[PDB]
RNA sequence: CGAAAGGGUCCUGUAAGCAGUAGAGUAGCCUUGUUGUUACGAUCUGCUGAGGGUAAGCCCUCCUUCGCCUAGAUUUC
RNA sequence: GAAGCAGAAUUCGGUAAGCGUUGGAUUGUUCACCCACUAAUAGGGAACGUGAGCUGGGUUUAGACCGUCGUGAGACAGGUUAGUUUUACCCUACUGAUGAACUCGUCGCAAUGGUAAUUCAGCUUAGUACGAGAGGAACCGCUGAUUCAGAUAAUUGGUUUUU
RNA sequence: GGUAAACGGCGGGAGUAACUAUGACUCUCUGUAGCCAAAUGGAUUAACGAGAUUCCCACUGUCCCUAUCUACUAUCUAGCGAAACCACAGCCAAGGGAACGGGCUUGGCAAAAUCAGCGGGGAAAGA
RNA sequence: AGGGAAGUCGGCAAAAUAGAUCCGUAACUUCGGGAAAAGGAUUGGCUCUAAGGGUUGGGCACGUGCGUGCGGUUAACAACCAACUUAGAACUGGUACGGACAGGGGGAAUCUGACUGUCUAAUUAAAACAUAGCAUUGCG
RNA sequence: GGAGACGACGGCGGGGGCCCCGGGCAGAGUUCUCUUUUCUUCUUAACGGUCUAUCACCCUGGAAACAGUUUGUCUGGAGAU
RNA sequence: GAAGCCAGAGGAAACUCUGGUGGAGGCUCGCAGCGGUUCUGACGUGCAAAUCGAUCGUCAAAUCUGAGCAUGGGGGCGAAA
């Protein structure tokens, strides 16, 4: 179940992207932008208790493990696995290339 | 913020209702549930 | 001129069926495991940007077919 | 047009109604005052010299509490709550649409009626005129935007019974 | 004579010379959380409510600012087919002393027969 | 679309929430409640695993299918039969997994009537009426 | 003296009927492919006989190391197992 | 999820705690029924001299309802409008 699934696609409703959280997994500098972006203080347990993978943040640590275990995590770990897709790849598709010399 | 918590004063996304607590503690504060006076002027 | 058809242009998203040392695992027969073997099994892969639709207010076709035609009625300094 | 009006910003006055004159907050209340944007947020009439578009208050049938008065039925200095009017197919007006008689048709004329644009900003002039300094314009030229008006669907959104 | 002392009246406390009801005549009156009560010192009463009110988060076509789609109407045809209402009629302007004109006076004007709509008058509210 | 009550006397209307499993749940309180408070995690398909049952059946010595006298509690075993729940795991599609239907928006307070209940059929469903409890009067 | 003759609600057990599952005969449908397939009939009255069915009652006997027992804690020297 | 009951853990005992069992309540969500809150609702010479739609209250009882019977205008009946 989706909450408010009527205007779930609208912009003021987005979430975090899947290239994105693969640059937050390998680099800390891009989790720590992404964290910065936002406030402790109305953070789920005071942003303490967040898994990078689902991009999504937890009441405690009983509640990610938790969701560890569901089919969503389980999803976004295939995902990632699977990779993101990127403007590397668009440009592959083509046969594309940058040339700097 | 700590009152919010303990009183699940929550919003959306378990974030606290600062404002709400704040209208609860004021109307504590005027409607005698929390002990307050002015001391009288020492002669 | 009309009805089909063909080509184009768009829309969707890879048809039915067949096959597969793809498929978590389970159960049989024997070489008792050496894709052992056979069976079933969401799904996956290939045939397959395939299948389906396309003017109803899309485009083209003397040159791809079939049909229709010089009417009928009424009125008019 | 006038003013110690240097410039800039103004102030007083004259002709002028062509064109505009906005969101919003506050109902413990004569809802009138605040804050902002802005070129500016001017004032009135066509109701209120009684009076069927819709909808909140003056406002008030029947139910009910609370206060004041009254022996009481009840009435009020009052305060609160809930509560039935429900056309248009007629004539005219208005907006559009046809149309007889003048054979049918094509191209026209134009009496009359209507009429439309509006304001700001930026570049240049020019850091110039003017000025002790701080500051600081304008004419010509150029480019956008606000409000209004008339169209349109190449593109971008929206709409899907193309079921 | 006694009160349900109900209604009602009632600012207290002392005295006296009255001596009983009515008295009458003077006087003067202003603990930053305790103590005491059989844990509590309460009505600032929980639950319950198609009761009345204010606000917050979420949510959105209430707007801003409107647009589009569907069905049934409205439309046109065949059949069938009323009612309300109706002095007579319906274009306006100025004047028509009694603050009212639709008919009068003076002007503007003014061309058959019609259809869909509209809600200014005029009609229309068991008004 | 974007914004999210800027609309309106007034969030009227609409939207949002909604089933089930699990975590968790404050003030106040007549201690019974509040409470589904609040706030969170998850839900499809397929292939498996595990747990939860029923019926029947014990060796000797005699008399002769039963009667005794014994002997034993590993039947803790065999054979047959049977249905629905619960939990766990892998694999796999995804923009949706209570996929239609069905289905609480929630919260902070104030006034008010104790509650359940009843009435003005055909304008008023309410602080009105009733109610239990309490108090008074009359009657042997 | 009994019957006629008697409230509301809760869970439990027995029986009939219905629903559901398997086999078989017969019939019908489907059949590009699959489906030893899907569907349909397969019944037994009143009235009687006979053999049995919870409660309860009777006989023996006398129970603590208390026992029997329902989903639900009742029963027993006023005699239980 | 109230009494009552079972087991385990403590307490000299009364009682305390834990896990079950049980199924009480003019309790609660909600279908039918009964009722009638709201909507600038439909309808307004209507399907209707009070109907229709959505929404709403209640739903094991002070619930709903038939027939028979009783109360009759100076009256009756009235959880009182």
């Amino acid at each position: 179940g989706v909450f408010a699934k009527r205007t779930m696609t609208k912009t003021r409703r987005r979430l975090r992207d899947l290239d994105q959280i693969e640059r937050d997994l390998r680099s800390p500098r891009h989790l720590q932008q992404y964290k910065e972006t936002k406030a402790a203080e109305d953070l789920p347990g005071l942003g303490l208790y967040y898994c990078i993978e689902c991009a999504k943040w937890f009441e405690s640590e009983t509640s990610l493990v938790g969701h560890r275990k569901g089919k969503p995590h389980k999803r976004r770990l295939k995902q990632l696995k699977e990779g993101a897709y990127t403007h590397e790849e668009a440009m592959a598709a083509i046969g594309y290339r940058i040339d700097n010399g | 913020e700590m009152l919010a918590r303990k009183s699940g004063r929550l919003l959306k996304g378990g974030e606290p209702d600062v404002d709400g607590v704040a209208k609860q503690v004021l109307n504590d504060f005027m409607r005698g549930k929390i002990p307050w006076f002015t001391p009288a002027p020492e002669p």
